[PDB]
């Protein structure tokens, strides 16, 4: 599901609230990190959080800022 | 009772019970030691494999006299490695496999190719199926697509016929959400053939040499 | 059981079940004898496991 707004409205708050309260798995992951110029390695960064979250099952995958591997390009 | 008499059968009873039921203990240790001999053997394999020593891969990459081959190695540099008497020359040829010994580094025995453990990876995709008919309206783009695809793998035989070049490749293109997978996936299952899907970056690696090497 | 009861004195006679329990002393005492000749087999057996399973046990 994607939240979407200004910033500030309050998205990145209510991720953490109702992923905790529910106890759904929160994984903790930003957009960059996985942009790595060991590419190959960096791209098996994106593939090892699906491993993970495939055995955490389930899982939510709270990736804050998605301009970097959404963009438009 | 009956008798008097009926007081030594009623020891005697219990000896009939007591021999009725050592011989369930008779059949109980006979399957306690079939139990046990396979924990013996289970690590009598182990044994065996442990005293051996691994074997490090090679393949010929050309030959260079009767005992003498020069190979290159999976792990890289190349040797000039020598040869038992367990392995023949008319049964090797070049790019097939070779053991080597990692204490003395000779030949005993041919070993079947090599496939990357990524390759493995794609015949485990195959979800995402759809039926024949899996894309409303477009079924015709489906006709188009097995004119390539389906027929001449089948049979290769009706285009000798037309004699023309051996039809190869498709590119499908168009914005998403038309179903440009899904139509991958429903060849993928119709035609039962084996299956790779492969991503686009499970195919790069780090090393710049090594994303060639897969493909 | 089956045999040696008060069934068997109508049927039978009381000295065939007398000589009866003397059969079973005979057969009895062979049977014991193979209960511990399979009982003292599996304590070789488990020390074998033992000798192999120590080398495993460095590797490990
Ligand atoms: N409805 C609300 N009630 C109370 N506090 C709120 C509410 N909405 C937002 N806030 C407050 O405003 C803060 C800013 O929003 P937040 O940083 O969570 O979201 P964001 O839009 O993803 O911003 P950014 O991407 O810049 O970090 C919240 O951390 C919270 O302190
Ligand atoms: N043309 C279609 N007809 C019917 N169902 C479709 C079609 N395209 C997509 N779907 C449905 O959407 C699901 C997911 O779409 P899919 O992943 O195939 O998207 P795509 O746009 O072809 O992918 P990509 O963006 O990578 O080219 C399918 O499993 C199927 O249920
Ligand atoms: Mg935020």
């Amino acid at each position: 599901a994607l939240m979407y707004g200004p910033p500030g409205t309050g998205k990145t708050l209510l991720a953490r609230a109702c992923a905790a309260q529910t106890n759904a798995t929160f994984l903790k992951l930003a957009a960059p990190q996985l942009v790595q110029m060991y590419i190959g390695e960096g791209a098996k960064l994106v593939r090892d959080a699906f491993a993970l979250a495939k055995e955490k099952a389930p899982t939510i995958i709270f990736i804050d800022e998605l301009d970097a591997i959404g963009t438009k390009r | 009772e009956q008798e008097a008499h009926n007081k030594a059968l009623n020891q005697f009873k219990r000896k009939l019970l007591e021999h009725r039921r050592y011989d369930d203990q008779l059949k109980q240790r006979r399957q306690n030691i079939r139990d046990l001999e396979k924990l013996y053997d289970k690590t009598e394999n182990d044994i065996k494999a442990l005293q051996s020593i691994g074997q490090l891969i090679g393949e010929v990459m050309k030959e260079l006299s009767e005992e003498k081959y020069i190979v290159k190695a999976s792990s890289g540099p190349r040797y000039i490695v020598g040869v038992r008497n367990s392995v023949d020359r008319s049964k090797l040829k070049k790019g097939v496999r070779v053991t080597l010994d990692i204490t003395t580094l000779t030949i005993m025995r041919i070993l079947p190719r090599e496939t990357d453990p990524l390759v493995y990876n794609m015949t485990s995709f195959e979800q995402g199926e759809i039926t024949f008919d899996g894309i409303g309206g477009l079924t015709e783009q489906i006709r188009e697509l097995r004119e390539v695809i389906e027929l001449p793998l089948k049979n290769p035989e009706i285009f000798q016929r037309v004699g023309i070049k051996p039809p190869k490749g498709v590119l499908l293109y168009g914005p998403p959400g038309t179903g440009k997978t899904l139509l991958a996936k429903a060849v993928a299952a119709t035609i039962g053939a084996n299956f790779i899907f492969s991503p686009a970056s499970g195919i790069v690696d780090k090393y710049i040499g090594e994303s060639a090497r897969i493909i | 059981g089956d045999d040696e009861l008060d069934q068997e004195i109508l049927n039978l006679s009381t000295q065939e079940l007398q000589t009866r329990a003397k059969l079973l002393d005979n057969e009895i005492r062979i049977f014991r004898s193979e209960l511990q000749r399979l009982s003292h087999e599996n304590n070789v057996m488990l020390e074998k496991i033992k000798d192999n399973k120590e080398k495993i046990k460095n590797n490990r």
